[PDB]
């Protein structure tokens, strides 16, 4: 029986507990005695499992927390639309997209920072933005600043509604645990209503607003002269002027004569040649199909009527001879443990963000996006980073489940148990394959460096010496390019230019050309495979040995996050799963930095550039230079760092400042990573003496940071430094040569 | 290492600007760290990293290789510096399992039981790799820049 | 208990491991060494010839590859000898392992010489 | 209380077999054997990873190191209110009982235990390391 | 073997004994404190040196001390 | 309201208000007295 | 070890360097440290490290020993 | 020695609260070696605020 269940007025709305720091924890509510308390107060603020044992109260807390997050995001979107309406050059950009740089941030004229307002065109001065909002807004059919302003007000109103919803569903009407545990109903409603009705309503907006406005914009008529969207809904004669299908109305829909809707529901493929983006008619058909698919998918699970599947029954039905009880117990795990759910959802959400990065570079969905090289680099890089972070988080919360929620007396000879029971075999095989990948992938680079240094280029791994061609990827590429002729007859062109074919250019710049894969591409892909496998090794080892190992047989009783178990047994520093997340974070940084470097150099070398033949940004040096480390060091980092290092005295000077600042923060992290808190505690003792001598010793006792906090501060400043460094490099480079 | 790196960066750049002839370059660019990074480290490593390239090689290729060699040893030292013992001890225990269970390789057995490096030894090995890479990187840069430009 | 897998507990795997020459328990260590050397030197002669530094010079690629293979077989026999000198202070004895290492030297050089005589 | 004997013919808990069990140390040097008597059939957690069913009556597991037997003893003693004892077994067959070596668990005082390694002074009353230079080995001032 | 020592500031709170993961320490009769109990370390050959006892001891300064010494197969916590 | 003033008296809120006041004061001084190096 | 180090520096300069040629014009001639025998080289590397005036590949010393030995009276 | 609740000063040199002031809980009257129970308003690194002391380690100051 699926129904609404709610408790009335559980928690009174009062400012009392705001005035009592650490009220949520019985330990921290005693007050502060040393400085450690403060850090604890912020570290355990949102760890709701350590607050209460009651799953209902925890579930309510996470629900209202999620509402808070959504309100914050709505404030953020409201801000972006408002700054796009009031402090931007969006209309001028609409009138000339190929020669006006998108800018939506202006600085005030104080202390000389006014220089950051550069000549972006359109009679405007500001910082060129690379988020891609202008291309998104043109694709949505927005033409005036007024519509953006109204969207800003709407998003602010929605943020107020989200914070009211949070307060309401925590303090006034807070859902019960059996409401939260209706996962079959939740899947039905989210697959139908969210994804399904989302893409249906978006396809509605596209077909009714986007297609005509962008068809006129591609035709060339002045945006102010283009009819307003409500007129397009009101007078169907205009819709029939652009696409005659609309003359017949919704009669071909209900009579199943859908072929007459071919004017705006197409299957062209490729890119719009005058605009460099995917066809909005293809995107409209795509969202209609997606809508129908998800609405079909959302009627699968049984709720209040006999029809529908049962999650526990589908899980308990798939059992084989090799796995024993199979998927028995997993339903119970995934309907009582928030951390298991968070692990799964983070893994797929991160992976999905990486897929978003690749598919959005390869098949540019917004108009005048592919030739906004800065926007393309920024979007790819950004979503790749977000992805990687969410994957590391997935490993983290998997381990947190393994320590806090795992209970084998409901989980006995099961998939999870067998994984735990042959973890040594798993980790040893992963270990070997990581060493193998490392040796042969990195060893080719070291081999090439040595041969190149010794004056023997004929002994290198390259396209002219000993070739290592990516035959499989080339075959898949060729197949994908030849697909419209045989295996996808209704396709006018391939889904992406990178498979092969011609060349689409907009405003003299290359939007997309065919990407060729050679020995250097082989080598970087196996580097990627190596780094990903190592990251998986660390995280998976962390989750499999979170409970016990031959070294620490009772590791589970020590918790998820703990420094060690002492210098005995040879030394047990960093045995915790938290410390495995810490190392996985460093390795994730390594992997994704080489990934975004691959993308940057490959695009600037073999894809981007001006059309006269195509003159690429770096002349095509990738195929011969990307086989040695010296080649990456000289032709990529050193060569392309010119723009960032000589950005002083111009509008890009902030990128030089943040280059230096990021280098500094990265280095600053090394003190925390390389040192230990005993030294710092003793130093603080001497300083405390000095303060005592002058009667200024605080009542809250100065303590060195904990071992785990030293590691956390270390990795956070390390990531911030490195990532911000590559950020400044990338943005200064691509804005100056773009 | 930081302090001697500062004193020798300073010595070397003030003497390169004396030897080239434009001490005005040091007197102008020395007052800001972007002038340091741009006009000393970026500028004087132009012929170093061109010691070998896909067009050929010359006499500075040994110093380009040793420059990358020092960057590599430095970076390898960071592994012992950041990651600590019990991770590697668990990894080595799974390696011990794999070797003792692998057929036709468990006929070969160690005489000394393999264990992870101790904490103090780890600090010493990381500081050793860190220091050797520091020394080789700055030696290669200093010798190659001064000899290639004079 | 120990985990059960087809890989560790298959009868075809057990018969194959009992038929490989490191397991027969009643053949001589000299004979085990010469058979293992005739296998491993014959396989090791290949990649030195095909990928070595003299691989593109006619009539000398195979000579230099077999000569480097013989040098590596000599290094491996020295490794076997010092492993026996460290480990043991019929195959698992000092005299038996010295016999096995000498047999590996002879069989490996014979395998390299037969991989050339080709 | 008398020192009990190891029964090698004691039934083991129901367990499908992990990869984290014994190694060549059990064949060359030593392994340890833990023994308890349960009141009912109940699932516990193996210290080497995984789940296992203890039988109703005498149970018997064997581990590599000592801390594994202490971890299983602490689990069976604080979670199930059981009284296990684990022994030390050599490849000769020599069987060394311990824990509780007095028969009474070490977390409570028992008359008859001789105090060992007890310095009858404070830690601040130790000598300086100059006073213990040039003995036969490295010495700490707390050794004397 | 690691050197484990007990000092006369012990108040027989038994915290070190219930913290040791190896059964090295035990409580003996004594008269020096109100609890009439003292810790003792008769089995330091099995001590790994984790210092849980030192973490568990309440007295200031410590009444149990672990001096890391020469390593054996038991003190290194090896299962192989 | 007493509890809301105690929350405003808590340490990060007062650090925020005080640094906002100090930064705004320096910003105002650098606006009305542009680019001071001496005196 | 220190005196063997110094005797080795002297011997490798005396055999593989250009000291007697350096003292004629110590402004334009580079001080050779020791000769290179590396069978991993290629012919461009042999030509590149064969600088002058030497037969084969050499290293150019940066230790000041030619200046010190020439000042203290070696010819 | 000192009575209950009176303030003392610690002169055990390896104590955390050496050369500082605490408050007497009780003094045991047996043959216990460290009978003076002193509480301190600040905690040591172990988070303990109470320690036993001797008669010649406390001074009523
Ligand atoms: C505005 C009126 C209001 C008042 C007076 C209260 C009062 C209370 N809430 Mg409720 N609640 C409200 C609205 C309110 N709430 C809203 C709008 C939400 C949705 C987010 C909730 C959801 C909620 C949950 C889930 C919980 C409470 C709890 C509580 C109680 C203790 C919390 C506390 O003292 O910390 C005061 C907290 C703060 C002062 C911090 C505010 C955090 C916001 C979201 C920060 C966002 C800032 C943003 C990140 C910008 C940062 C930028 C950069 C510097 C990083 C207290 C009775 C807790 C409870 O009852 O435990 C028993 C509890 O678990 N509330
Ligand atoms: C960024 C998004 C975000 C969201 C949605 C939350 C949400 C929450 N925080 Mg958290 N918090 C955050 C960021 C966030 N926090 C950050 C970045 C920190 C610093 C590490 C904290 C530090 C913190 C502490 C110390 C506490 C919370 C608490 C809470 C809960 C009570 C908030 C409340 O009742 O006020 C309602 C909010 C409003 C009425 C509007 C906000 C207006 C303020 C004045 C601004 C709620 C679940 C409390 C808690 O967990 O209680 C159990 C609590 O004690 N937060
Ligand atoms: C078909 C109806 C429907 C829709 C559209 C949603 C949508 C959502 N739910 Mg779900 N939910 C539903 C039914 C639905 N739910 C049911 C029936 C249950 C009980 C089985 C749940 C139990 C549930 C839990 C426990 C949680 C969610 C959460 C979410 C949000 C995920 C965040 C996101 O990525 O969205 C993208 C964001 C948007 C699309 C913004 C628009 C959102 C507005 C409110 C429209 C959504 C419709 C909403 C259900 C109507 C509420 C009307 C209200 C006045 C009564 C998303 C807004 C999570 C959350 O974030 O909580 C805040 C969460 O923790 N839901
Ligand atoms: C389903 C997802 C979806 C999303 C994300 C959007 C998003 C958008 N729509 Mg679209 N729309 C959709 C579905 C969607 N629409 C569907 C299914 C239809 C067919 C009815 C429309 C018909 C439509 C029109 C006619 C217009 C938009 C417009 C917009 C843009 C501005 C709206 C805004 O933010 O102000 C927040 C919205 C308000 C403050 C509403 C104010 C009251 C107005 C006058 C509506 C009055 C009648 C209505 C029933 C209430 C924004 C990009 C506007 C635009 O910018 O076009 C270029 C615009 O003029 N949409
Ligand atoms: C999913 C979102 C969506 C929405 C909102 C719309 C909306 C519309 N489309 Mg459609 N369209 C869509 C998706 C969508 N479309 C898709 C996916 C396709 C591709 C197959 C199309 C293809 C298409 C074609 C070919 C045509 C339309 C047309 C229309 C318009 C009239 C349709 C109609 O008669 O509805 C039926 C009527 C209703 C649903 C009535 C609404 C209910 C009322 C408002 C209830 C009021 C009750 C209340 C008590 C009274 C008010 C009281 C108050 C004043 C106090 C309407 C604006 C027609 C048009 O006009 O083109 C410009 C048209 O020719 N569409
Ligand atoms: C240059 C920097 C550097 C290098 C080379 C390494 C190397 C390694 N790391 Mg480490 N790591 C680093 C930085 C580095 N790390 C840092 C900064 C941290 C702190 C966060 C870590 C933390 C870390 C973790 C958490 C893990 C690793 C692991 C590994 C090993 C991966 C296995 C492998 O690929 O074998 C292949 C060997 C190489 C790629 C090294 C280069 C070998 C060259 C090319 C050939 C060698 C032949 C040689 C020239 C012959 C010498 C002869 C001469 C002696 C006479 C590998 C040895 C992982 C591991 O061991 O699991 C398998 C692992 O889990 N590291
Ligand atoms: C780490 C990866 C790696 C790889 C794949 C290579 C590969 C190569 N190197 Mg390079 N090298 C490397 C790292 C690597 N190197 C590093 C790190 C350095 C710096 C120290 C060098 C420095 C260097 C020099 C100076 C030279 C080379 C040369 C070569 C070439 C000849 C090598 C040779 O003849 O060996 C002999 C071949 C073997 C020993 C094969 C052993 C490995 C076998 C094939 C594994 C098979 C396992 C099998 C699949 C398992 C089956 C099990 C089943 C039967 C049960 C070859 C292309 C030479 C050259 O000129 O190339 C053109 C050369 O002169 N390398
Ligand atoms: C720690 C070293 C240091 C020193 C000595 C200075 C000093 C100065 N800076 Mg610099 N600066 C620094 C670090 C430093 N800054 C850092 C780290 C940054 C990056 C964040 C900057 C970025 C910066 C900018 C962008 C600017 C300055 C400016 C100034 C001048 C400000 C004079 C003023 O504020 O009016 C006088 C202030 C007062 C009178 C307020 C004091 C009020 C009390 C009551 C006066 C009592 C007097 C009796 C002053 C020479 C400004 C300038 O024009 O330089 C020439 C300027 O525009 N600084
Ligand atoms: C620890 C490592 C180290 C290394 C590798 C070097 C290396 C070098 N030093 Mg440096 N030096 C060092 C530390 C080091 N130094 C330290 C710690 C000091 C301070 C004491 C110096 C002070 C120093 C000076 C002042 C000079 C050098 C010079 C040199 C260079 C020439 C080689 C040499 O010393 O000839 C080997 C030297 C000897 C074998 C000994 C020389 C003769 C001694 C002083 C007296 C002999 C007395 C005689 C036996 C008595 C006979 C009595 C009679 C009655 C029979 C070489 C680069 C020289 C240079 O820069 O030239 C360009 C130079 O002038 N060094
Ligand atoms: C090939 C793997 C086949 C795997 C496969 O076919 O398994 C199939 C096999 C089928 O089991 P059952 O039919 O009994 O399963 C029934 C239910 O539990 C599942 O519905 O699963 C196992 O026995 C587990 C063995 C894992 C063995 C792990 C091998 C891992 C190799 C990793 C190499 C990956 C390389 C490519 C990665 C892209």
């Amino acid at each position: 029986k699926v129904k609404i269940a709610v408790d009335r007025n559980p928690v009174e709305t009062s400012f009392e507990k705001w005035a009592k720091p650490g009220h949520f924890s019985r330990t921290l509510s005693k007050g502060p005695n040393t400085t450690t308390w403060i850090w604890n107060l912020h570290a355990d603020a949102h760890d709701f499992d350590s607050h209460t044992s009651d799953l209902e109260e925890i579930s309510r807390k996470v629900f209202s927390a999620h509402f808070g997050q959504l309100g914050i995001i709505f404030i953020w979107l409201s801000g972006m639309y408002f700054h796009g309406a009031r402090f931007s050059n969006y209309e001028a950009w609409l009138s000339d997209p190929t020669h006006i740089k998108p800018s939506a941030q202006v600085v005030w004229p104080i202390v000389g920072q006014e220089i950051l307002n550069g000549d972006v065109g359109g009679g405007f001065q500001g910082i060129q933005i690379t988020s891609g909002f202008f291309q998104l807004w043109r694709a949505s059919g927005i033409t005036s600043e007024l519509q953006l302003y109204t969207t800003a007000i709407g998003g602010l109103v929605m943020a107020a509604a989200m914070f009211f919803a949070g307060w309401f569903h925590y303090h006034k009407a807070a859902p019960k645990l059996e409401w939260f545990q209706n996962v079959e109903s939740m899947l039905n409603h989210h697959l139908g209503g969210l994804l399904g009705l989302g893409s249906l309503a978006w396809a509605g907006h596209q077909i009714h607003v986007s297609l005509p406005v962008n068809k006129l914009l591609d035709a060339g008529v002045d945006p102010k002269e283009i009819p307003l969207p409500h007129d397009l809904l009101l007078n169907r004669a205009i819709m029939a002027d652009l696409y005659p299908s609309f003359a017949k109305g919704i009669a071909p829909f209900f009579t199943l004569n859908w072929s007459e809707y071919s004017d705006f529901l197409t299957f062209k493929g490729g890119l719009n040649p005058v605009t460099g983006g995917l066809w909005l008619s293809d995107t409209a058909h795509h969202h209609v199909a997606i809508a129908v698919l998800f609405l079909v998918a959302g009627h699968m699970y049984r709720t209040n009527w006999g029809i529908g599947h049962s999650m526990k029954e589908i899980l308990e039905a798939h059992r084989g001879p090799f796995t024993g009880e199979g998927h028995v117990g997993l339903y119970e795990i995934l309907t009582t443990s928030w951390h298991a759910q968070l692990a799964i959802n983070l893994a797929l959400f991160g992976s999905l963000s990486i897929i978003v990065a690749h598919h959005m570079y390869a098949m540019p969905p917004y108009p005048y996006l592919a030739t906004d090289y800065g926007t393309q680099l920024s979007l790819f890089t950004h979503h790749t980073w977000i992805g990687g972070f969410c994957i590391v988080g997935a490993g983290a919360h998997a381990a947190i489940f393994m320590v806090r929620d795992y209970d084998p007396t409901n989980n006995y000879n099961n998939l999870l148990d067998r994984v735990i029971r042959h973890r040594d075999a798993i980790i040893s095989h992963l270990n070997w394959v990581c060493i193998f990948l490392g040796f042969h992938s990195f060893g080719l680079y070291i081999h090439n460096d040595t041969m190149s240094a010794l004056g023997r280029p004929q002994d290198m791994f390259s396209d002219t010496a000993i070739q290592l061609q990516p035959v499989f990827a080339q075959w898949i590429q060729n197949t994908h390019f030849l697909a419209p002729q045989l295996t996808a007859p209704n396709a006018l062109a391939a889904t992406s230019l990178t498979w092969g074919g011609d060349l689409v250019a907009v405003g003299g710049k290359v939007a997309m050309m065919p990407i060729s894969l050679g020995t250097s591409d082989f080598m970087v892909h196996h580097i990627h495979a190596f780094t990903i496998h190592v990251t998986v090794l660390i995280l998976l080892k962390g989750v499999l040995f979170a409970r016990s190992s031959r070294l620490i047989p009772d590791k589970a009783n020590l918790g998820f996050r703990f420094p060690c178990d002492g210098p005995g047994r040879g030394g047990t520093c960093q045995v915790s799963a938290w410390d495995h997340v810490f190392l996985g974070l460093f390795w994730m940084y390594n992997s994704l930095s080489i990934v975004i470097f691959h993308f940057s150099w490959k695009m600037q070398s073999d894809v981007w550039g001006t059309v006269t033949g195509v003159s690429h940004i770096t002349g095509g040096n990738f195929a011969q230079s990307a086989n040695t480390i010296n080649g990456w060091l000289r032709d990529f980092l050193w060569a392309q760092s010119s723009q960032v290092i000589q950005s002083y005295g111009s509008a890009l000077s902030a990128y030089g400042l943040i280059f230096l600042g990021a280098h500094f923060v990265w280095a600053f992290s090394l003190m925390f990573l390389f040192s230990g808190r005993g030294y710092w505690q003793e130093l603080i003792e001497s300083i405390v003496w000095a303060h005592n001598k002058l009667k200024v010793a605080p009542a809250i006792q100065p303590r060195a940071l904990s071992i785990t906090q030293g590691r956390a501060v270390g990795v956070a400043h390390y990531l911030l430094g490195g990532i911000a460094t590559t950020w400044s490099f990338f943005l200064a480079r691509i804005i100056s040569v773009g | 290492l930081n302090t001697i790196g500062w004193v020798t960066f300073y010595w070397h750049w003030k003497h390169l600007t004396l030897w080239q002839g434009n001490v005005a370059q040091f007197d102008e660019s020395s007052t800001y760290l972007m002038g340091w990074l741009r006009d000393y480290l970026w500028l004087n490593s132009s012929q170093l990293i061109n010691g070998y390239n896909p067009f050929g090689m010359n006499s500075l290729s040994v110093w380009a290789w040793t420059f990358l060699f020092g960057h590599l040893i430095y970076a390898t030292g960071f592994m012992f510096l950041i990651s600590w013992r019990g991770y590697w001890q668990e990894l080595i225990e799974t390696l011990v399992w794999a070797h003792e269970k692998t057929p036709l390789a468990n006929l070969v057995y160690w005489k000394d039981k393999p264990v992870a490096l101790s904490i103090v030894q780890a600090r010493l090995v990381g500081l050793a790799h860190f220091s050797v890479g520091y020394i080789f990187t700055y030696a290669a840069f200093l010798i190659a820049s001064t000899s290639g430009r004079f | 208990g120990m985990l059960e897998t087809p890989v560790t507990s298959a009868p075809i795997v057990a018969t194959y491991l009992s038929n490989l020459p490191a397991y027969r328990t009643g053949v001589a260590p000299v004979l085990r060494g010469v058979e293992i050397g005739l296998a491993h030197g014959f396989l090791l002669a290949g990649p030195f010839i095909k990928l070595g530094p003299l691989r593109n010079v006619p009539e000398t690629a195979e000579i230099a590859g077999s000569l480097s293979a013989a040098g590596l077989v000599l290094i491996l026999a020295l490794c076997l000898s010092i492993y026996g000198s460290a480990q043991f202070q019929p195959l698992f004895s000092a005299d038996g392992w010295s016999e096995f290492a000498a047999g590996f030297l002879v069989g490996g050089e014979a395998g390299v010489a037969w991989a050339y005589v080709c | 209380w008398t020192v009990p004997t190891l029964n090698p013919d004691t039934p083991s808990p129901i367990f499908g077999g992990s990869t984290g069990g014994l190694l060549r140390k059990a064949q060359t040097e030593e392994f340890y054997v833990i023994t308890w008597e349960a009141k009912k059939e109940q699932i516990f957690e193996m210290p080497t990873g995984g789940a296992a069913i203890m039988r109703q009556g005498p149970n018997l597991l064997k581990f590599g190191k000592k801390e594994q037997c202490l971890a299983l003893t602490t689990q069976l003693r604080n979670k199930f209110k059981l009284t296990p004892c684990f022994y030390r077994v050599f490849p000769d067959g020599k069987v060394q009982y311990l824990h509780p070596a007095d028969g009474v668990y070490p977390e409570k005082v028992n008359a008859g235990r001789v105090g060992a390694n007890q310095n009858m002074r404070r830690i601040g009353q130790n000598v300086n390391p100059i006073k213990v230079k040039f003995s036969g080995r490295m010495m700490s001032p707390a050794e004397i | 073997a690691h050197i484990v020592k007990i000092y006369d500031t012990c108040i027989g709170c038994t915290q070190c004994v219930r913290a040791c993961p190896l059964d090295v320490l035990e409580m003996v009769p004594w008269d020096g404190c109100k609890a009439s109990q003292m810790a003792s370390a008769p089995r330091t050959e099995d001590c790994v040196g984790c210092k849980r006892c030192e973490t568990a001891c309440p007295t200031d300064f410590l009444s149990v001390r672990v001096y890391l010494g020469s390593e054996s197969t038991r003190s290194m916590g090896l299962s192989y | 309201m007493k509890d809301f003033t105690t929350y405003l008296s808590t340490a990060p809120v007062i650090a925020t208000i005080w640094f906002t006041f100090t930064a705004g004061l320096l910003i105002e001084i650098n606006r009305y007295f542009p680019d001071p190096l001496v005196f | 070890i220190i005196f063997l180090w110094t005797s080795g520096n002297l011997f490798h300069v005396a055999w593989q360097g250009n000291f007697e040629q350096w003292v004629t014009d110590p402004v334009h001639i580079r001080p050779i440290a020791h000769a290179i025998w590396d069978p991993h080289f290629g012919q461009p590397a042999v030509e590149a490290f064969t600088r002058g005036g030497a037969s084969g590949p050499v290293n150019i010393s940066t230790s000041g020993v030619y200046q010190w030995w020439y000042t203290i009276g070696m010819r | 020695g000192p009575k209950r609740g009176s303030l003392v000063k610690i002169l055990r040199p390896e104590s955390y609260w050496f050369n500082q002031v605490g408050k007497v809980v009780s003094v045991d009257q047996s043959g216990v070696r460290y009978p003076v129970v002193v509480r301190f308003e600040n905690q040591n690194y172990a988070g303990v605020t109470t320690n036993n002391y001797a008669l010649d380690e406390v001074v009523a100051a």
